[PDB]
């Protein structure tokens, strides 16, 4: 039966969003049940979902890594990577609090004038133009879409791992690879 | 409606209430061979469960259930709220219709999908008769199961 | 025992009172004369003057 | 009839007003050319009648606006959990509750400032608070710092949702006049969804947190020892074991035998005496009888099912011989005119106010703030600036009404027109009322001060001499010590032991007790009674000579705010009901000072103190206020005088910023005499001068310099006369009270 | 205004009978509240140079009384007059 | 631009102005305390 006119296509049974026309790489669902891209900038939402894949995808990779092996000279006492106890020793290091710096370095000299050009509509939200390898191609191909279309999924799919990777550690008190290998 | 006697439909949208009906039927049908599959089968997990609409409830409260309103209650937040307040506000989908038809059960034209349509219905308020008649038997039989009811 | 007769009463005059208490009532509904609405409205006030009848018995140890 | 109905994106969301000072107003919106343009900008923001015309458009600011006050609230409530949580002594005051003092402020270490931070005890250093956090988050059952953690967090969600709604309603979804106009849905939805599902669920809170972690605390269990709230939710036996009532389930609630809940709703009447407050059984019953009462109250109005009342139907039938067309117009007047509604809200929200003050000091309701001395001085004062501000603001809208919304059609011979048809009987025996009371009650003292000082004790109208005992509230008093048993039959102790009966104590301090009424508290009565009634000569005086007056036949056309109608007709300042409310403020001011010192000494006099091994209460000023409080030199020496010592001692001590607080609000209210006493004519020729100078040196701004309005000046002056004035009071009382008490 | 001075008359007799039912016990007897008042008087006009005192309960049933005949003369006077 | 044209209002920038003021001022009391004469 469906809806009179367009209907969303990761929901037949609800009518397609306004602004997503399922043009957009990793949006061909137009997937906003709850409306937020009716109220809210289209260009700020995608920059934030980019912002939090990326974060993610490095965290969740970071995570698994730091869990393998850990450097000598950083003495880790903690082997769970999302504990405060680890958070907290490398706050007391300084290690954390030299990231912060370059972080935040980064938000207010790059990512906030990168966000206010994506808001006045100069710029495609999570583009920085860096493509060293040319994995990607020319920016706006069929090539660019497919992985710009992998970043999403790829970092969605992080950005909900993390989740699972935080709570399961908190509850066990094991490592990730340690739970996958005792049950 | 054919069956309104008390002019419900007066009151509350015919949509909205044909979203109920079909809501709870759906429930109630999923309900009635739950509880005669689990008064029959037992899963490896549990093992030590009730196996009785009130006890069985009482036990999964914390747990199971406690997971199932988590997921339910995501549907219906995410799924079930836009789809109802829509339906009212005049998008023009079935009350119903969630598009959940990986097979081609529902049928051709119109006279078969209104008949199958028709059937959904029917078969959920016999479901649904079915799920109160089962407690009160339940009830005031000392926790009888459905099939231990027969003698 | 006594709960459920009171309770019934004092629906069944709510639902009387109604029909003469309420501005323009139905005269649609095959027994009792009153729309889903009105009904809905004297069983309320049914249940108010019940639950407050059966505490005013029950504090006086007559029920 | 009853329906939602909305404009669309109605107002683009863009910063190009924003850098248009005064967009709103027309005549604000050409910009600068004089000082006074700077000052207009700020007195005329929320003025939002003045800058359209559509009542719609005024309607769906209100609304909006009112999401940005509940933003602002929540941002400040969360702002006191996250103090509490981060910030506080709250964990350890829990464990001591009588030995630790609240603290929630913790000053930063500059300039000396840190002085500042207490000994406090609960292993910090910083401010004593008195707002009564501490005693209304245990009797909340919150019992760590996550609670308070997580409260602040869920207070700023709420501040995001508040901004969002109110963006949301006037730039994304504004609804249509019509919508507003449903007062009889609003009454509804507030009497039954707000105030009644509002009490209802917090009955529950109190049922299932409050109750079982206040029994628990109240037997001596340690705060880390007691079960988490949910477990008294999960657990049923844990909650049994402390109401066996929980046993039964909600079988008794269902079946009307509610007599099994006697455990944890119950009629005891009177205070813990273990924490000094209302039992909470008593507080968790009253919100239940509350709620039901608030839910069956918002099912009176129509809304759309034919059933329930019109309020237009109810005012139009209230009409009487006497009365003319009695309420007939009051449905249109109320359902057109904001300022209408404000002026009604504004009188009932401040004398509920006012209301809350008295009704919390003498039932304290949370445990452990009756002999929280500071917290119960602070409470009842602070409630009662709030309650006569909001008293004077009815006045001013009620005035505001009159000049601009009202109409002699809607309002013809109805009870508003007929009360304007005799305006000179009205104020005429008030003004009357006014004399008579302020005669034969300030008088009293004056004679008295008098026979004091002229040896002649045997003269006086006291409680040894020429006795005025207070009979009627006397009788009332045994009337409510008699009710338990007797006309409240199921109460088993007085309502307040401020009427009679038993002295409360907590450790050795007194929680409340008996307050005797004798001559002092007649005639300070009788000077309340005189304060109140010049207050309502100014402000009604205001509100039925808004629109004219023999004096000035058109005074509507001038407006609610002018400074006069110049030196003729022997001289006009201040006939605008703006200026009526003006002098409102000053006389709130003296009424409700008078009010908050009335308590500070007589509390201090007669109730509050330390009760011996023995068992002699011994009072904070030991009685004196039955001797002393009969003149005004008693006033001066046994109140002022000698309370002020604490404040005025503060130097070099933890107290040093009420001391030097003393001293600014002293500056701020002198300060404001300048503005009160003086005129901008005066000033205006000083700056011209000053502008000299600037000029001779080309440095003279193109924004030229004024002297402020006339009205301005007012404003100015009685703003800094109220600032000063109550700050100075505020310092004083919380000197006094943290050291004494 | 009709005024008709019978409305006292029945303003007396409508609430001295709906006064007159019996009470519980305390600070009152179990005879009702007027069986009470008239008790009062009978016992205060019986030493009629010395009054009563705050302590009295003559003062509770003079107030109560009054209170609720000056509430049903009032809505007497409405309703004769108001048809 | 607007929203810059906002920030260059008197009170924003008197507000921004007189903190960094306070600011410089508190810091250098906080680094240089007690300083009753040069
Ligand atoms: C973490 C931040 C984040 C943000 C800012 C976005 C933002 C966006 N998403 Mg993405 N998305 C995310 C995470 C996020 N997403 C994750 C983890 C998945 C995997 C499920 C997706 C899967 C997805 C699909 C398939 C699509 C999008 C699309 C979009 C765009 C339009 C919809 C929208 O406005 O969402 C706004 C989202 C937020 C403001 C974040 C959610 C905030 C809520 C309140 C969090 C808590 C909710 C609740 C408690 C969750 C649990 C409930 C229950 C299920 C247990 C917008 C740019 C659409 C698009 O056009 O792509 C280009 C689209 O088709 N998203
Ligand atoms: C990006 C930077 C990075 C750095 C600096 C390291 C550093 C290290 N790795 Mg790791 N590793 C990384 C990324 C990195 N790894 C990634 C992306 C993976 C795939 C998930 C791994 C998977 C891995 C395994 C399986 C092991 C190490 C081990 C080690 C340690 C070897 C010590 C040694 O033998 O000399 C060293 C601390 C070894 C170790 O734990 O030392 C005993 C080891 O067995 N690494
Ligand atoms: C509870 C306090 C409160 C609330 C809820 C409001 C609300 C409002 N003010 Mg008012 N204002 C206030 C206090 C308040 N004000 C005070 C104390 C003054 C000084 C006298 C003013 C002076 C003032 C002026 C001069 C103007 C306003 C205006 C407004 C309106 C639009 C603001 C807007 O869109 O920004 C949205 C706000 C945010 C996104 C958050 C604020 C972020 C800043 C930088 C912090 C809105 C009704 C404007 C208006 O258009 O009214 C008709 C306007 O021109 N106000
Ligand atoms: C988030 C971005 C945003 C933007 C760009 C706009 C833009 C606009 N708004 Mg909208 N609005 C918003 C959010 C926003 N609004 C929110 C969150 C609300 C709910 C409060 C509203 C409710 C609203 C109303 C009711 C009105 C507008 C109006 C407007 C227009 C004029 C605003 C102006 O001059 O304000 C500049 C004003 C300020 C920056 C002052 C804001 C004061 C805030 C709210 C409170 C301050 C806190 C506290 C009191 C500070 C005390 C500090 C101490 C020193 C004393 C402009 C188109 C007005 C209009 O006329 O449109 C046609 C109008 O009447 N808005
Ligand atoms: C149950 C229905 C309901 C409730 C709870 C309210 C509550 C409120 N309305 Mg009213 N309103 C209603 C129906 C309701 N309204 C209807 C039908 C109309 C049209 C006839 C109006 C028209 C109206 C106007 C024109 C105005 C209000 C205003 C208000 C606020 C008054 C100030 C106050 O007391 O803050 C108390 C604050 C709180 C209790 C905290 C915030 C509560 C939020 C809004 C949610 C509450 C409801 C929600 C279902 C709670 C979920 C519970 C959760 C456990 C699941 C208050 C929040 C005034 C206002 O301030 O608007 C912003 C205002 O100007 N209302
Ligand atoms: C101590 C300061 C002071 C005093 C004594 C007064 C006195 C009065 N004010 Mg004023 N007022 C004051 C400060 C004061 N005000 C200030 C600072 C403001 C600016 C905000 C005002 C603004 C103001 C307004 C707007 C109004 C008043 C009104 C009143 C009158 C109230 C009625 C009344 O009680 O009259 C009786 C007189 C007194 C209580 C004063 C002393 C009485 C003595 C003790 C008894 C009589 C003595 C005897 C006759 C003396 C004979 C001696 C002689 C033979 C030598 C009263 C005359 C109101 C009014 O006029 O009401 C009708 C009114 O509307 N005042
Ligand atoms: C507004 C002007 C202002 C200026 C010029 C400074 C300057 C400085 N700050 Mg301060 N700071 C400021 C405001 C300012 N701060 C405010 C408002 C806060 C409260 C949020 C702080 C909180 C703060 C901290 C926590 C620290 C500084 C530190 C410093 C010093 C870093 C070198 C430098 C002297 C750092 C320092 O060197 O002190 C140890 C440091 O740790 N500042
Ligand atoms: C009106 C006149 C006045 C004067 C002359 C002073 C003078 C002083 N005050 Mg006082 N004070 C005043 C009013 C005044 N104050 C008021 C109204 C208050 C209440 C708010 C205070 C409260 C106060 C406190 C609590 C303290 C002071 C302190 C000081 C000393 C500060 C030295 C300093 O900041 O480092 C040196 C600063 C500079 C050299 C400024 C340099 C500016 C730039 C960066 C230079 C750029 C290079 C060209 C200085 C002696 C402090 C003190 O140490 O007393 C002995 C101190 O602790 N003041
Ligand atoms: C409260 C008692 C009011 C008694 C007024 C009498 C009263 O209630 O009568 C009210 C009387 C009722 O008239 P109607 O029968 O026409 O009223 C029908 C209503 O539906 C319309 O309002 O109206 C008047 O006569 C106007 C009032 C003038 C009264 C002038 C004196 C006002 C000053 C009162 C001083 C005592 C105050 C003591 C407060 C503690
Ligand atoms: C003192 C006084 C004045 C003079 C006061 C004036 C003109 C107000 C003074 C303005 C103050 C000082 C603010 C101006 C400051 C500028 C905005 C510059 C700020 C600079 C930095 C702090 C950002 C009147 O104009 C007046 C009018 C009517 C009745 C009584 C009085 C009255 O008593
Ligand atoms: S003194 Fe001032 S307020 Fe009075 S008439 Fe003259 S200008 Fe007007």
């Amino acid at each position: 039966q469906a809806p009179s006119g367009a209907a969303m296509p990761s929901m037949p049974f609800l009518k397609r969003p306004s602004k997503l026309d399922g043009s957009l790489p990793g949006g061909e669902g137009c997937f906003d049940p709850l409306g937020f891209t009716e109220v809210f900038s289209l260009e700020w939402m995608r920059e934030a979902e980019v912002k939090h894949c990326r974060v993610a995808m490095l965290a969740v990779l970071g995570v698994i890594a730091q869990e393998f092996g850990t450097l000598d000279f950083y003495h880790a006492q903690s082997k769970l990577q999302l504990s405060p106890d680890l958070h907290n020793q490398f706050v007391q290091n300084g290690a954390l609090q030299q990231v912060l710096l370059f972080v935040c370095a980064w938000e207010f000299f790059v990512g906030l004038p990168a966000l206010i050009e994506s808001l006045e509509g100069r710029r495609e939200p999570g583009y920085f133009g860096f493509d060293p390898l040319k994995l990607g191609g020319t920016y706006g191909s069929a090539q660019w879409k497919r992985m710009a279309a992998g970043e999403l999924r790829n970092g969605r799919l992080a950005m909900i791992a993390f989740g699972g990777f935080f709570h399961q550690q908190l509850l066990t008190k094991q490592g990730i690879i340690e739970q996958l290998t005792h049950f | 409606a054919e069956f309104d006697p008390l002019q419900i439909t007066s009151y509350l949208p015919i949509s909205w209430m044909r979203e109920s009906e079909v809501k709870h039927g759906r429930i109630a049908m999923l309900a009635f061979v739950g509880t005669l599959a689990q008064q029959a089968y037992q899963f490896p997990w549990y093992k030590g469960a009730p196996t009785t609409l009130v006890g069985a409830h009482d036990h999964f409260v914390t747990t199971a259930l406690a997971q199932i309103l988590l997921f339910t209650s995501a549907f219906e937040i995410l799924a079930g709220v836009p789809a109802a307040i829509q339906t009212v506000r005049g998008s023009g989908r079935l009350p119903g219709y969630y598009g959940f038809d990986p097979l081609g059960l529902w049928g051709k034209d119109e006279a078969s999908r209104k008949r199958m349509e028709l059937a959904e219905v029917k078969n959920g308020r016999l479901a649904m008769i079915a799920m109160l008649a089962l407690w009160h038997q339940e009830a005031l039989s000392g926790g009888m199961g459905v099939i231990e009811q027969l003698v | 025992s006594s709960i459920p007769v009171i309770m019934v009463i004092s629906n069944l005059l709510a639902l009387a009172i109604g029909r003469y208490a309420i501005q323009n009532p139905s005269n649609e509904t095959p027994i009792i004369g009153l729309n889903l609405a009105q009904l809905v409205a004297t069983t309320s006030f049914g249940h108010i003057i019940g639950v407050a009848t059966i505490l005013g018995l029950s504090n006086m140890g007559i029920i | 009839k009853v329906k939602v109905v909305v404009d669309r994106d109605v107002v683009a969301t863009s910063f190009e007003k924003w850098a248009k000072p005064g967009h709103f107003s027309r005549s604000l919106a050409k910009g600068p050319k004089t000082t006074t343009w700077i000052w207009n900008l700020h007195a005329d923001a929320h003025d939002f009648d003045s800058h359209t015309s559509s009542l719609e458009e005024v309607s769906r600011k209100i609304f909006s606006a009112h999401f940005g006050q509940l933003a602002i609230i929540f941002i400040w409530l969360s702002g006191m959990y996250f103090h509490g949580a981060r910030f506080s002594n709250y964990v350890a005051w829990l464990s001591n509750p009588t030995g630790i003092k609240p603290s929630a402020q913790v000053v930063w270490p500059i300039v000396g400032q840190q002085i500042l931070n207490a000994d406090v005890g609960g292993g910090i250093q910083g401010i004593q608070i008195t707002s009564g956090l501490f005693q209304l988050w245990r009797a909340s059952g919150i019992v760590n710092e996550l609670q308070l953690y997580v409260t602040a967090i869920g207070g700023l969600v709420m501040a995001g949702l508040m901004m969002f709604a109110g963006w949301f309603h006037y730039h994304k979804a504004a609804p249509k006049l019509e919508w507003f106009q449903n007062v009889e849905s609003m009454l509804n939805h507030h009497l039954a969804g707000l105030l009644g599902l509002g009490s209802l669920s917090w009955a529950g809170h109190q049922i299932h947190v409050s109750l079982p972690v206040n029994k628990l605390l109240d037997a001596g269990v340690a705060p880390s020892s007691i079960p988490l709230p949910h477990e008294f939710i999960l657990n049923r036996n844990l909650m049994a074991e402390l109401y066996p009532s929980f046993q039964q389930g909600l079988a008794p609630f269902f079946t009307l035998n509610w007599k099994q809940y006697s455990d944890i709703l119950t009629f005891k009447g009177g205070l813990s005496p273990v924490t000094g407050g209302l039992w909470l059984t008593d507080v968790a019953h009253h919100h239940l009888a509350i709620a039901v009462l608030f839910i069956v109250a918002g099912h009176m109005y129509r809304t759309n099912w034919g059933i329930g009342h019109s309020m237009k139907q109810l005012l139009e039938a209230h009409k009487g011989p006497l009365t003319g067309e009695g309420h007939k117009g009051l449905y249109e007047v109320l359902t057109t005119s904001w300022h209408a509604n404000l002026a009604i809200n504004l009188a009932m929200l401040g004398s509920l106010s006012i209301i809350v003050a008295h009704h919390m000091y003498s039932m304290p309701p949370y445990p452990y703030l009756a002999t929280d001395y500071p917290t119960q001085l602070s409470l009842f004062t602070h409630h009662m600036w709030i309650g006569g501000f909001c008293i004077v603001g009815a006045g001013a809208h009620a005035a505001i009404y009159m000049v601009r919304d009202y109409s002699p059609t809607v309002n013809y011979n109805n009870v508003l027109d007929r009360m304007i048809r005799h305006r000179d009987a009205i104020i005429s025996h008030l003004n009357w009322v006014c004399i008579f009371l302020g005669t034969h009650s300030f008088g009293l003292y004056i004679h008295n001060d008098t026979m004091r000082a002229l040896g002649r004790a045997q003269d006086m109208f006291s409680d040894t001499a020429i006795q005025l005992q207070p009979v009627l509230a006397q009788w009332i008093q045994q009337i409510h010590t008699l009710a338990p048993g007797n006309t409240a039959v199921n109460a088993l102790a007085t309502a307040s032991y401020a009427f009679g009966a038993d002295t409360v104590t907590v450790g050795s301090k007194i929680a409340m007790m008996p307050i005797k009424l004798g001559t002092a508290d007649f005639m300070v009565h009788h000077i309340h009674a005189f304060t109140i009634h010049v207050t309502v000569l100014i402000l009604l005086k205001g509100v039925l000579f808004a629109r004219n007056s023999r004096l000035i036949p058109d005074k509507a056309n001038l407006g609610f705010r002018f400074p006069c109608d110049g030196p003729g007709r022997g001289g006009t300042c201040q006939v605008s009901a703006w200026d009526h409310v003006f002098l409102g403020l000053f006389w709130m001011y003296n009424a409700l000072s008078v009010v908050i010192f009335h308590f500070s000494w007589k509390m201090q006099s007669d109730v509050w103190g330390t009760v011996s091994s023995n068992g002699t209460v011994s009072h904070i000023t030991g009685g004196n206020f039955a001797q002393s409080a009969i003149t005004i030199n008693g006033w001066l020496r046994d109140f002022l005088w000698a309370q002020a010592s604490q404040v005025i001692q503060s130097y070099g001590s933890s107290l040093s910023a009420y001391g030097l607080m003393f001293l600014g609000a002293h500056f701020v209210w002198a300060f404001s005499l300048m503005f009160l006493f003086s005129g901008r004519g005066y000033w205006q020729e000083l700056i011209e001068s000053i502008v000299w100078a600037h000029n001779k040196l080309k440095v003279a701004p193109s924004i030229a310099p004024r002297a402020l309005s006339i009205t301005q000046g007012r404003a100015v002056g009685v703003a800094h006369y109220l600032l000063g004035g109550i700050a100075t009071t505020w310092a004083f009382f919380l000197a006094r009270i943290i050291s004494v008490g | 205004y009709p005024l008709n001075p019978a409305v006292i008359l029945i303003a007396i007799i409508g609430w001295s009978a709906a006064a007159a039912v019996p009470s519980n016990i305390p600070v009152l007897g179990g005879t009702g509240l007027t069986q009470a008042f008239l008790a009062s008087i009978q016992r205060l006009l019986a030493q009629y140079p010395t009054g009563p005192k705050l302590d009295d309960p003559f003062w509770f049933y003079l107030v109560v009384y009054h209170v609720g005949l000056f509430a049903l003369l009032i809505f007497g006077q409405i309703g004769y007059a108001g048809y | 631009m607007n929203l810059k044209k906002y920030l260059s209002t008197a009170p924003v920038v008197a507000t921004l102005w007189l903190f960094l003021t306070a600011g410089i001022l508190i810091e250098l009391n906080r680094f240089y305390p007690d300083s009753l004469f040069y």
